[PDB]
């Protein structure tokens, strides 16, 4: 209300407005799913369109070999977050000559995130993202807020109607668990999950993206007619 | 952090008026009465040592102040203000004149240093005006002895005599009546003291007066003989004996 | 954070004017009047002094006549510290150009220059502008005896007589009035007093009351001279004119 | 720094700043180009609540940017020596560089930009000025005349006007001034440039000043009297 | 006074043929008279169906490949997965090297 | 006041959404897309008579390959231009090869959130970049001061936007030809115009794999305005 | 009024409004502790499950500074992360210099004076965290507690967030039935039991304890977490308390 | 380069300069002038490294038209080599000085006189009647110093350079290739195009 | 009303910032005294631990700024050690530019200057804080110098800082009315240690426990603090005349 104006002032109940209005935009953005096993980890993203005569804005970004995320939101917001992991990954290799953990990322994000909402000028990210990643301790999924919130999770899901499909992973989380050296019937209940999100509109052919990253598998984006075998 | 206010917040209203020099000034009228006169060989500045406390030991808080051996100055207003505008004159005398000229500056562009850091207050980005009007007493060998006010906008006067503070307005009557051209240094003294009991309520003595002149060379105050040129210091702060001497003759 | 305080000094107001120029220009109407009158053979710098005191000491005294350099001198209307500022800066400039060109800095170079100084804080930096105007009256051997004014927008103009400070209005009509093109400095003296004489708010015109200088080439031979009229020079010279 | 973000959008998609500017602009004297078969006259306006003026030392309204390039305005004074002196050292910057003098369009575009900046630059506000630019191109005979304006946007004109009661004398100028046939003379483009400001000026004494510029660095202003016997011979056509 | 150069030897040798191409080099490093490694590989897949050598300075050599096999790894992210032709691969190392044209990667380089 | 990066409580940067009304007052841009190249049209609304409209120049080449139309405060696209310009020629410069259409579009999309307490303001101009390259063939893009850009098969921008895309819904199919593209443009454009259309107040332009890019004469555009009165008149 | 609005500036009561706000923030928060043992100290903290998507024993909320120090922290998760950042920065730069590990005093000041240099500016906010942490060093165990306002004191238990009142009475009582004191594994017992109880404020969702400790003789005076046999041992002791 | 003359007589001031530029053991050109008109009635001619010469004389040049435009007034040849002197005593203490020698010649319009400043790379200014820089002083002021009047027309001023040009082709080792000679005076700048 | 929040003068020509800081000094609701002896300068304050979690040992207000310097401060403690430790900072900087121990007079102007500066810069706060230094100066001997937010500092014969300042200031002031010295006219520390706990129980009227108090004591070439069995030692000779 008078305590809204920037990221750097405190309401009368302790909470930052900027913060939870940055928030605000992630539940606007399109719904994304993520989920992993014990051998894979697996990305599914509803992209939007714009009208007919536009294409579908991508939600999926590489990040390394062994990791990536989706996002949910501010696109631009996402290149740059994304951007500057693609960088600490990098660092990682080149100085250590080590694949970075995928724990460590999300302290990263975390870190980055958090100097953007207690200093004035700026303003918090207004983005969520999904980051997926196999590294020395196995699969890994992660949820990223803007507030500067990271966690490590089973399932998940960020964007408009994303309760739904948050929902059905609550359900399903011992069974899609167990799916190990399978990466079809992992993205299948990926799938199936992000169904559980849809209203009006269905999964078509330039809707849906999907990634997927494994034990013996780099982080490999599909869409298209890639995509057609799971709709 | 960083200092983010780099904008003026001393700026015009629609009547012309710059507010912050105003309320300057306001804070200078609520202060402690301080005065100056000039004689024909001599100049007198004087003020009351208003203790905030009995407990407290007055004579560790100095309101005439020596800026160099020639120029002194006294105050009414803002304490802390004064004290750190003391230190900067003190300072700016060495960089900008004696550095350079071999010699301490005179009274004038002394003054003129001093005014010019006030009105950068008053314009510059994230400060407030100092809170002080000063009087600047001082002697130079091409000058002579003169007397100057300068106010929270920067702005300095040349003065014969003048008040500023608390009863400025009776003060300044009361100096127009006595002065004239031909006052020895004791007359300004007398007549210093006189215009300062009117504004005084308390006790009023040495130990409640701080007083100062611009007079003769104190060979005896410099430390040290064997150069024929140096003959000491012409700025004398009274002592609290040589204050009540001249009571007595009141 | 810090924006909430600031008065941002250097917008325009809908009506397309600046604020603080403006509000500038209305401290300055306050100011003692200042005249400049420009001769054939001269110029005249007349100014009021501000409600003075008996024990103001006068002979050392300035607050509206200041010298730039030996060729170029100025009037002040407003506030004495902030002119002072532009002063110094002047005087460095007509010294700059002294040392490149070895020739002494023509008299709208130096305006310009300051005017530029003046423009700057109306367009940038969120400063306050300089509450001050100017008269400049110079000599230089292009165009001879010079008058021209500035103002806090950092607008300037050329003028063969004007006024700044209080009164203006009044002052401008006196002088359209009397004013010629053959005109001479004795003249032009008389011109300048007898304007600060009638548009004054005070009682009566005095000697001490005034700061007064004529730059002449009533120097001998082809030169020029300044000249600070002193406390007493005043007094004559309001006794000649027949004001006292 | 003072970073402070002075020109910002507002809920309707407008700049404020850049529009108050253009409100200094339409305050300013009123400033005119015409361009003939073979030169440009630009005409502007003096206010003459300003008497006692010496007319000698007085900035005068069209400044040569370049030997063969000329800039006139109106709007804020001060704030049009800023863009003209840089001009005029980009100026001498593309003679250095390139070794060719600017063309009269490059010369515009590089004064347009410095204006744009000034809009979505931090701590600092747009000027209050509009231009005219003027000129022919080295080793060219076809005449040059550009406008600019707070906001940075600039086009090509056969003919145009800003400042106060531009709207009338563009009026004049739309109605009188045909393109298949332009003004073929000096003569007769001085003449449609002081008719149009008859239109607005008041008296046509020391109010309008004209400056023409011919092709290969031709540039003169015309005198009191010169511009006095368009004025007379104007007059009496119409007394009829 | 510190030599930040070295010389390691080496040899390496390129050959273009109609539809293919080798890229060849010895394993052994050295200092002076000393043998450091029998084998040290010193041509390298950089991907995209690219080979390089960096021969001379073994330090700068390692820095060059390091910083070219990141180059190629950065134009897939900056282009959409966009193969990175030799051509294009070429010029691209002329600006990696010409970075340090005072203060040289010692190395004869071959892809 | 309140910050130029500030968040509404509906989760959007104020500045961004002022500055796309200020795009819906431009001019009116329109771009189709087909398989034999991209058709580049603008309005070009000059105030007065007396403008020179061949100075108006709200369509410019970045390189041989890409082209732009813009529309909204036009004074802001010259920066994004001269950007997309150095970035086209750095990039044949570092890869001895041509940049493609999406890689310079985001190139010249990074600028749009580089402003903060960088410049003050987001810009106030859409830019319809259209292009062709090896790898995607022909393509056209929005680039909006938000930072998103979207492809599109054919787009307009403006003040006859919603309009014009409503009717370019209808109109565009995967088969369409460069000349009825070219008619087409023309026929959305003197629908949503004030004034009516002729070869002065508006401008054609395309980009194929052949020629690149190229602004079209003032007597082509005449002619194909002339072709497109008659097929009119024909039913 | 007006004077909540702006950072850094006194009310007329002399009071700094938005740190007050900033004390809401970790009100808000979960429950944190610590207890001060014979020769060591002992951290536990409350981490509330809010969905069974969320990996157990994977968001670890206690970090450890140089290898001698812990802190524990409740409110905003990510103001505490950057707290500890600069907390390992400052503990580097004591080390590089003086070489000796940094003593738990000097750590806490240079915490204290970060944290207070965020209530001097209007271009800052303040913390959203008070943070408790402490260690063994040459002079022994000691624990400390601090506030957004950048006040902190040595503590003998330490208690903060939504179910501060309920830990607060639990250690008081220990306090006064120990005045000789608490050995460490009895500390790690104890915490467990406080949490547990301290957990009837958050009764909606289930949580997971989370452990830590450092002690001269059971672990050397390094910060470990607790984990597997002598956790659970903590939390069957809890769970018998509560029942 | 190598060899500038300079001579000021009655009522113009006459510049004679080299044609030669070499590079290592060629001479690359024979027809250089080493000459910037910086005003309508102002040359300057130069001599030093090489790159410098120009980058110098041409960087003058275009500050000297920047005040021309600014305050619509042609600067006095006095005022422009005492901006020039300044720019090289700037120079002599720079990271890496200008190595140029010039000669100024101008005529000052105001008091109806040709004028003829020497100015080397360290900003050692000198008025003078006739100079040179370099050797060529060596060969030629023992002439100058003999023949010299200060009424002299332009066509005397001619004949005296040609003597001290063939003084130079006779005594100098080095082929210079000639020169350009340039004439400065009311009427502004013109090259003697025959010489 | 902007000029309530930053140091800008109102039209009365008061900074409301400064007074409002002055405000903050008595949050804490401790009262502090200092008197001088003949070779010492004793500094006592209330100690108030309300909390039996705290570690009563870490709670203080009274700090070593150097060897010869003591300073007590009234006022919240995250002020109070900021003060402290820019003090200590300054104090140790003195000794290595002129060669000799910073006087306890020059340490309090110097962060009196600091004060100031927070009343005229508008970016920077004043601190809540009085600050009370105290020393056996090497030429001034037994020394008492204290700082206000207002960035006003002066010596004292004796002071006293507080809620009750008041009534502390008016007992010292009736008893240096009487004696007519500007000290406590005693040899040995421990007997002016003993006069201010004294003083202060009749001003106040209330009884000390040796948990209820903090003492400082300076003396030639060193300053030091009191333990709680010191303390004690104290209130027992006290209570046996
Ligand atoms: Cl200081």
């Amino acid at each position: 209300n008078n305590y809204d104006g920037d990221t750097v002032t405190f309401s009368p109940t302790g909470r930052l407005f900027q913060v939870e209005y940055a928030l605000e935009a992630i539940k606007q953005g399109s719904v994304t799913v993520g989920l992993r096993s014990n051998t894979h980890a697996v990305l599914v993203a509803l992209k939007r369109n714009a009208d007919e005569l536009s294409s579908y804005q991508k939600k999926i970004i590489k990040c390394d070999e062994h990791m990536g995320l989706s996002l949910a939101g501010l696109a631009p917001d996402a290149r740059v977050l994304s951007n500057y992991l693609r960088q600490q990954c990098n660092y990682s290799s080149l100085v250590f000559n080590r694949k970075l953990a995928v724990e460590r990322a999300g302290h990263l994000l975390c870190d980055k995130a958090q100097k953007n909402t207690q200093s004035y000028g700026g303003r918090p990210y207004g983005v969520g993202l999904l980051i997926i990643g196999y590294d020395k301790s196995g699969a890994h999924l992660l949820e990223f807020q803007p507030s500067g919130n990271v966690t490590e999770l089973y399932g998940t899901a960020i964007g408009a109607r994303s309760q739904g499909a948050k929902t059905y992973l609550e359900r399903t989380l011992d069974t899609f668990i167990k799916i190990d050296g399978n990466p079809d019937e992992l993205i299948k209940a990926g799938v199936e999950a992000i169904s559980q999100s849809l209203r009006d509109e269905s999964l078509t052919v330039d809707n849906l993206s999907i990634a997927i990253v494994g034990k013996d598998t780099p982080f490999t984006i599909y869409d298209g007619e890639a995509v057609a075998k799971y709709i | 952090m960083t200092d983010r206010y780099s904008f003026s917040l001393t700026t015009f209203s629609p009547s012309g008026k710059l507010g912050q020099i105003d309320y300057a000034l306001t804070a200078v009228k609520q202060g402690v009465t301080s005065l100056g006169i000039k004689a024909t060989n001599g100049v007198v500045i004087a003020t009351e040592k208003k203790s905030s406390s009995p407990l407290a030991m007055s004579e560790t808080l100095s309101k005439v102040s020596l800026l160099t051996p020639d120029i002194g100055a006294v105050y009414s207003g803002m304490g802390p203000d004064y004290r750190v505008l003391v230190d900067k004159s003190r300072k700016v005398a060495h960089t900008s004149y004696k550095r350079i000229y071999g010699e301490y500056p005179p009274t004038k562009l002394l003054v003129s240093e001093v005014a010019k850091i006030m009105q950068e207050a008053t314009q510059s980005g994230g400060v407030r005006p100092f809170g002080v009007s000063l009087l600047i007493a001082g002697h130079d060998e091409f000058n002579g002895f003169s007397l100057y006010q300068v106010d929270p906008s920067g702005s300095y006067f040349p003065w014969k005599a003048t008040a500023i503070g608390k009863g400025s307005v009776a003060a300044k009557t009361f100096l127009e009546k006595r002065w004239n051209d031909e006052l020895e240094l004791e007359d300004a003294i007398h007549i210093a003291l006189l215009t300062l009991k009117e504004s005084v309520e308390g006790e009023f003595n040495g130990d409640t007066i701080e007083l100062a002149i611009i007079g003769d060379e104190n060979p005896d105050l410099l430390g040290y003989t064997g150069i024929p040129t140096d003959k000491g210091p012409r700025f004398r702060k009274l002592t609290s004996q040589e204050i009540n001497d001249r009571l007595e003759a009141l | 954070g810090s924006r909430r305080y600031d008065s941002r000094t250097t917008i325009f107001s809908p009506e397309g004017r600046l604020y603080q120029v403006e509000y500038a220009l209305e401290s300055i109407s306050h100011a003692g009047t200042a005249i400049g009158i420009m001769a054939s053979d001269g110029i005249v710098l007349a100014a009021e002094r501000k409600v003075t005191s008996t024990l103001l000491e006068q002979d050392t005294s300035t607050e509206k006549l200041y010298k730039l350099n030996d060729k170029i001198a100025v009037a002040v209307a407003g506030l004495t510290a902030d002119a002072e500022i532009l002063i110094n800066t002047a005087r460095i400039h007509a010294q700059n150009y002294l040392k490149t060109y070895n020739e002494d800095i023509p008299v709208e170079i130096l305006v310009r220059r300051l005017s530029d100084i003046k423009q700057g804080y109306t367009q940038h930096g969120g400063l306050r502008p300089f509450g001050v105007s100017f008269i400049y009256a110079g000599y230089d051997d292009r165009y001879g005896y010079q008058l021209y004014t500035s103002n806090p927008s950092g607008n300037y103009t050329g003028w063969k007589a004007i006024s700044v400070g209080a009164n203006t209005s009044a002052a401008q009509t006196l002088l359209q009035m009397d004013y010629k093109d053959d005109m001479k400095v004795d003249d032009a003296i008389e011109l300048a007093l007898k304007t600060l004489s009638k548009t004054t708010d005070s009682s009566a015109l005095t000697y001490d009351r005034l700061e007064f200088a004529t730059i002449r080439k009533g120097a001998n031979d082809g030169e020029v001279y300044q000249k600070i009229f002193k406390p007493q020079e005043i007094k004559d010279i309001l006794v000649k004119t027949g004001i006292t | 720094g003072y970073d402070r973000a002075l020109s910002i959008f507002s809920p309707d998609g407008h700049i404020f700043q850049v529009e108050y500017a253009l409100e200094a602009v339409k305050r300013g004297t009123c400033a005119v180009g015409v361009k003939g078969k073979n030169c440009v006259v630009l005409g502007c306006e003096r206010r003459s609540t300003l008497k006692l003026q010496d007319t000698r030392i007085t900035p005068s309204k069209v400044s040569k940017i370049d030997s063969h390039v000329v800039l006139s305005f109106s709007g804020l004074n001060a704030d049009s020596r800023i863009l003209i002196e840089k001009a005029r050292v980009e100026a001498q910057s593309h003679r250095l560089t390139l070794e060719d003098p600017v063309t009269v369009e490059y010369l515009t575009r590089y004064v347009a930009g410095v204006q744009q900046r000034y809009t979505q630059s931090g701590g600092v506000r747009p000027f209050g000025v509009s231009t005219l630019i003027a000129g022919f191109d080295p080793r060219d005979d076809e005449p040059k005349l550009y406008q600019t304006e707070p906001s940075g946007i600039y086009s090509s004109w056969s003919a145009q006007t800003i400042g106060r009661n531009s709207k009338t004398v563009r009026e004049f100028l739309e109605k009188n001034y045909d393109r298949k046939e332009p003004p073929a003379t000096v003569e007769e483009c001085v003449k449609l440039t002081v008719r149009s400001l008859l239109e607005v000026v008041q008296t046509g004494a020391k109010n309008i000043e004209i400056t023409v510029v011919k092709p290969d660095s031709d540039i003169v202003a015309l005198s009191s009297e010169e511009i006095n016997q368009y004025v007379t011979q104007i007059e009496q056509e119409k007394q009829e | 006074q510190f030599n930040p150069y070295g010389d390691n030897g080496g040899t390496i040798l390129g050959i273009a043929g109609e539809d293919f191409a080798v890229l060849a080099g010895d394993t052994r490093n050295i200092t002076d008279y000393s043998i450091n490694s029998r084998y040290e590989p010193k041509v390298f897949d950089c991907g995209d169906n690219i080979v390089m050598s960096a021969n001379g300075f073994a330090a700068d050599g390692d820095a060059l490949v390091k910083r070219f096999k990141n180059s190629v790894k950065w134009y897939h992210f900056d282009h959409n997965d966009k193969k990175l032709s030799i051509n294009s691969a070429a010029r691209n190392i002329q600006h990696l090297l010409y970075s340090r044209r005072f203060f040289p990667y010692y190395v004869y380089n071959i892809i | 006041d309140r910050g130029v990066s500030t968040f509404s409580p509906e989760g959007r940067l104020f500045q961004v959404e002022y500055s796309l009304e200020a795009i819906k007052l431009g001019s009116t841009a329109i771009g189709i897309a087909t398989k034999e190249g991209v058709v580049l049209g603008v309005e070009k609304r000059a105030t007065s008579p007396l403008l020179e409209s061949d100075s108006i120049e709200k369509i410019v080449e970045i390189d041989r390959h890409i082209g732009c139309a813009m529309s909204g405060l036009t004074a802001d696209a010259r920066s994004m231009i001269e950007h997309a310009r150095t970035a086209a020629v750095t990039h044949n410069l570092y890869y001895d090869e041509d940049i493609n259409v999406e890689s310079l579009t985001q190139s010249v999309c990074d600028l749009a959130l580089r402003f903060g307490e960088l410049m003050s303001r987001p810009f106030g101009v859409a830019l319809l970049i259209a292009g062709h390259d090896a790898d995607d063939g022909y393509q056209l893009f929005h680039a909006e001061p938000s930072g998103t850009f979207y492809r599109y098969n054919a787009k307009a921008i403006g003040s006859g936007s919603e309009g014009a895309q409503a009717e370019l819904l209808n109109e565009w199919h995967s088969s369409l030809t460069l000349k009825e593209a070219e008619l087409l443009v023309l026929k959305i454009l003197k629908q949503v115009m004030e004034e009516k259309l002729d070869e002065n107040n508006a401008q054609l332009s395309c980009i194929t794999k052949q020629d690149g890019f190229k602004i079209y004469d003032n007597e082509k555009t005449a002619e194909l305005i002339k072709e497109l009165k008659e097929k009119e008149a024909a039913e | 009024t007006g004077y909540d609005l702006s950072n850094s500036v006194f009310s007329p009561d002399g009071r700094n409004f938005q740190v007050e706000y900033a004390v809401k923030a970790v009100e808000n928060g979960t429950t944190s502790i610590g207890i001060k043992c014979n020769d060591g100290v002992v951290f536990a903290v409350e981490k509330l499950i809010t969905s069974k998507l969320l990996v157990p024993q994977k968001n670890v909320k206690i970090q450890v500074v140089d290898r001698h120090i812990g802190c524990v922290y409740s409110g905003l998760i990510p103001d505490g992360r950057h707290l500890v950042n600069r907390g390992r920065e400052e503990a580097a730069s004591f080390k590089k210099l003086y070489k000796t590990p940094i003593p738990i005093p000097a750590f806490a000041d240079r915490l204290g004076q970060y944290v207070q240099a965020h209530t001097l500016y209007n271009s800052v906010r303040p913390f959203g965290v008070s943070t408790i942490f402490g260690g063994v060093d040459k002079n022994g165990a000691h624990l400390y507690m601090l506030e957004p306002s950048g006040s902190y004191w040595g503590y003998k238990g330490a208690a903060t967030g939504k179910g501060r009142q309920s830990a607060k009475a639990e250690l008081e009582k220990l306090v006064d039935h120990h005045p000789e004191g608490l050995s460490a594994r009895e500390a790690v017992k104890q915490a467990a039991k406080i949490i547990y109880l301290a957990h009837e404020d958050n009764k909606e969702k289930d949580f997971e304890l989370e452990i830590s400790w450092c002690s001269l003789s059971e672990t050397n005076g390094l910060h470990k977490f607790v984990k597997g046999d002598l956790l659970q041992e903590a939390i069957d002791f809890a769970q018998k308390e509560i029942n | 380069m190598d060899i500038i003359l300079g001579i000021r007589v009655q009522d113009s001031v006459i510049l004679a300069s080299s044609k030669a530029v070499t590079r290592g053991i060629s001479v690359l050109k024979d027809s250089d002038d080493k000459t910037r008109q910086l005003s309508p009635h102002t040359l300057m001619s130069f001599a030093g490294e090489a790159g410098d010469t120009v980058q110098f004389a041409e960087y003058i040049q275009a500050n000297i038209q920047l005040y021309s435009i600014r305050e619509d007034y042609e600067l006095s040849p006095q005022a422009v080599s005492s901006f020039v002197r300044q720019e090289l005593a700037k120079s002599i203490r720079s990271r890496r000085p200008y190595q140029v020698n010039v000669l100024i010649g101008g005529y000052d319009k105001k008091k109806n006189k040709p004028e003829l400043y020497q100015i080397d790379y360290l900003g050692t200014k000198v008025e003078l009647p006739y100079g040179a820089h370099g050797y060529s002083g060596f060969y030629t002021f023992s002439l100058l110093d003999h023949h010299y009047r200060p009424d002299m027309t332009t066509e005397e001023g001619l004949d005296l350079l040609k003597l001290c040009v063939q003084e130079l082709e006779k005594r100098m080792p080095m082929d210079f290739k000639g020169v350009i000679v340039k004439i400065v005076d009311k009427d502004g700048i013109r090259q003697v195009d025959d010489f | 009303g902007y000029d309530r929040h930053i140091t800008i003068f109102s039209p009365e020509g008061r900074l409301y910032q400064v007074e409002y800081a002055f405000k903050a000094t008595n949050q804490t609701n401790i009262n502090s005294l200092a008197v001088r002896g003949k070779d010492c300068t004793v500094v006592i304050s209330q100690k108030k631990v309300p909390d039996k979690l705290l570690d009563p040992t870490t709670v203080s207000y009274i700090f070593c700024i150097s060897r010869t310097i003591g300073m007590v401060v009234n006022g919240p403690i995250p002020d109070a050690r900021n003060a402290a430790l820019r003090a200590k900072a300054e104090a140790a900087e003195f000794r290595y530019k002129y060669g000799y121990d910073m006087p306890c007079d020059v340490l309090a102007k110097r962060m009196a200057n600091l004060s100031q500066i927070y009343t005229q810069r508008a970016y920077m706060r004043p601190l809540g804080v009085i600050l009370t230094f105290v020393s056996v100066d090497e030429e001034l001997g037994p020394s008492i110098y204290k700082t206000d937010p207002a960035g006003y500092y002066v010596g004292y014969k004796a002071t006293a800082t507080g809620p009750k300042q008041q009534e502390i200031t008016t007992n010292l002031e009736n008893h240096f009315k009487k004696s007519k010295i500007d000290h406590i006219n005693e040899e040995s520390w421990e007997k002016v240690v003993e006069f201010a706990i004294t003083h202060m129980i009749d001003a106040l009227g209330t009884e000390f426990s040796k948990n209820d108090l903090e003492v400082g004591v300076a003396t030639k070439d060193k300053f030091f603090t009191l333990s709680a069995e010191n303390i004690e030692e104290r209130l027992v000779a006290i209570a046996e005349q």
